[PDB]
């Protein structure tokens, strides 16, 4: 199978453009989410996901406060 | 031995 | 002497009850926090807040009415030459009637309580709606806005120059609306305390435990006093509890002294090491006995005035919650040394 | 000499405490910060803001006090002839008791603190509701809305032209609601400063870092100063901490000088390199010693008056999150060069 | 060598 794989990707091209780099972006892209997709940022509490509340420093900015992210 | 305290 | 005065036996029941009312014990925790509090009021070095956490029953209120009277006595020679000065100021925070705490009522109460001096003092505020009447009672027009009331309060506090402003029931500040930051309230208090130059001593239960170390400025300028209930694990705390039980039993005004030390486990169970609850229990039992005019206090009169088990479960839940927070450990010191590039 | 005078050996505790409290030291960090702030004050050259970031207890307020004192002798000889001018003014932001900042209160307080040079001088602000009462206290009506107060403050600031407008505790400007943006508040402040042509110097903790580099305008318009502490990760800061400890030791008014050099480690544990916290701790322990009547200073009195573990934890966390944003590296310089294309 | 600073 490795020889067939090598021969095929040599004949059919490596297709480097379609490569997906295993980095943090892919890490957060593979992660799942809730049904709605976005949650509200309640002041002083954060975002409610699966019965728990999550907070971040940037949430202190009122621009993203009381809005869906 | 039991100590005895005072008023405050 | 070392016991309750003999002549109290000759006096009627109400005098014995009153004597029991005015008797304050001196346990090692009380004297230690007394020394620490006296030192920090005498010398804060820039600190603006003094938090005194404690249980419901260890003696916070009392702790102050003692510190208030002592500082008044200390400042009396200082008031002999300098006038228009109040030694201490103390108010109790008021629980709101709505979803959010009322600051306007707080400023109104503080201006009412602080300004009850001799009429000769005629300090003038910066607000027209607040007036000292001929009778002497400060009247605040309902339309005066809060910031207004506060400007005044600052002027009065900088003219009077006290040493400490006591606020009982500090956790009532935490009755904020859903979403109101719990740091903005402390920020308002710190702004009040930073330009007047007066320490703010907050007294409250372990709920006030939600007002600690919110910011670096709110942490450096804060002094944390903890008033712990007596623990059964520590042998020395057990000795202190037995000693205070013996002292209360001995000064208990009656012709016969029941052995309250024997039922020390029952006392600990129904007071959780809180001396104020123990005094309340002893007061109820003494009132029962003196109503029945008996000379011996039994376990039955101890039970008929005993708190329910669910109550003690709830208070002990609160106390464990509070005592887990301010725990200190050598590991804390060492990891703070490590994170500082000191280990 | 290099320490306190020997005459202070025959005085009371109050005199020693006052001498120590009125004693300010000049560490090299403070020297550099003072020099660059003085040079910036001399010629801002189109600078609207001088933000002063630093850890709580590093010495911001004492630096501001020394700056105004210096401005008062660089002016007094030129103020003998000239008049209707103040060298420097200051104000501290009020933490609002409501969800939103009270700009009207800021304007009223600024007008109150700015306009009290002398009863002889009179000037019409052009706003109905602002006057001076019989007591010489500038009074503003409760109905003067914010824009009118802003216009009056603008006219007063143009007339008075102070060399700088000091706003201490500037982070309190950030107490806004959901939709309110910090750029709007800083833009109002910038409009005020630019219209009156008066340089504004904002001082505060690292929370004021939320007011940094918001827009390109607010950004150019700014000389950012940093009152950094002493860090244990560099030999020079450690040596300077030891040297300031030595000079403090020689300037502690006691018959026997304690040896604080060897105990620097624990010192840096509870002070985080901030000289203000160290000074307040030293003055507290000196008050303790002079109350107990102790000739020298021991470690027990140092541990009875040091900060708590959690307080230092939160302080160091804030300090780390602050210094993480105020560091210059060659990588950023090359990134800016590449973005501009200079490389 | 330990340095001695002056008064600010
Ligand atoms: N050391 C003490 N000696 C004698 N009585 C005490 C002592 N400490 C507290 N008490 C009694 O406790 C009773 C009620 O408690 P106290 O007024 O001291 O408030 P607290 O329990 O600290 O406050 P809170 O109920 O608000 O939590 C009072 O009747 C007081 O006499
Ligand atoms: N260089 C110094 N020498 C002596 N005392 C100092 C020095 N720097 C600060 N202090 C003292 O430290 C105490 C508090 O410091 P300071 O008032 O300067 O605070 P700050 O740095 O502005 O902090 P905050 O943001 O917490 O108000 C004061 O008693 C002040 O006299
Ligand atoms: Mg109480
Ligand atoms: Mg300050």
């Amino acid at each position: 199978p490795r020889d067939a794989f090598a021969a095929g990707m040599a004949i059919g091209g490596s297709r480097v453009h379609r490569m997906i780099p295993y980095d943090e972006n892919f890490q957060i892209l593979t992660l799942p989410t809730t049904s709605e997709g976005k949650a509200k940022v309640q002041v002083g509490r954060g975002i409610k996901i699966n019965y728990i509340y999550y907070w971040s420093n940037s949430f202190r900015d009122p621009q993203i406060e009381n809005t869906s992210v | 031995t039991l100590v005895v305290y005072e008023e405050f | 002497s070392t016991g309750f005065p003999l002549e109290l036996l000759t006096r009627p029941a109400t005098e014995r009850l009153a004597y029991f009312e005015n008797y304050t014990v001196a346990h090692p925790r009380l004297k230690e926090v007394y020394e620490i509090l006296m030192r920090t009021i005498a010398e804060p070095a820039g600190a603006s807040f003094i938090f005194v956490y404690g249980a419901s029953g260890v003696g916070k209120t009392t702790l102050r009415l003692r510190v208030e009277q002592k500082l008044t006595e200390l400042a009396l020679p200082k008031l002999e030459s300098d006038r228009a000065r109040v030694p201490v100021v103390g108010i109790e925070a008021i629980a709101p009637e709505s979803r959010y705490f009322n600051w306007k009522e707080y400023y109104t109460r503080a201006l009412i309580t602080l300004e009850e001096p001799l009429i000769d003092h005629k300090f003038d505020y910066g607000v027209r709606g607040i007036s000292r009447d001929n009778f002497g009672k400060i009247n605040v027009e309902s339309k005066v806005v809060a910031p207004a009331l506060r400007r005044a309060l600052e002027n009065a506090l900088i003219h009077r120059h006290p040493d400490v402003f006591f606020v009982d029931e500090a956790q009532h500040f935490g009755k904020v609306a859903s979403g109101y930051k719990l740091q903005d309230q402390l920020d308002c208090l710190k702004s009040l305390a930073n330009m007047t130059g007066i320490l703010h001593c907050l007294l409250g239960t372990y709920e006030l435990l939600t007002f600690r170390n919110l910011s670096g400025q709110l942490s450096r300028r804060s002094v944390d006093i903890h008033f712990r209930r007596y623990c059964a694990d520590s042998p020395e705390d057990v000795q202190a509890f037995k000693s205070v039980l013996l002292t209360f039993q001995q000064h208990l005004p009656l012709a016969e002294t029941p052995n309250l030390v024997d039922h020390w486990e029952y006392f600990y169970e129904r007071t959780l090491g809180c001396i104020g609850t123990l005094k309340d229990w002893l007061k109820r039992v003494l009132s029962d006995a003196l109503d029945r005019e008996a000379t011996t206090i039994t376990l039955k009169d101890l039970q008929k005035r005993a708190l329910s088990v669910a109550q003690c479960q709830k208070m002990f839940k609160e106390i464990q919650e509070g005592e887990r927070q301010l725990s200190e450990t050598e590991a804390d010191v060492q990891n703070l040394r490590s994170a500082l590039g000191l280990g």
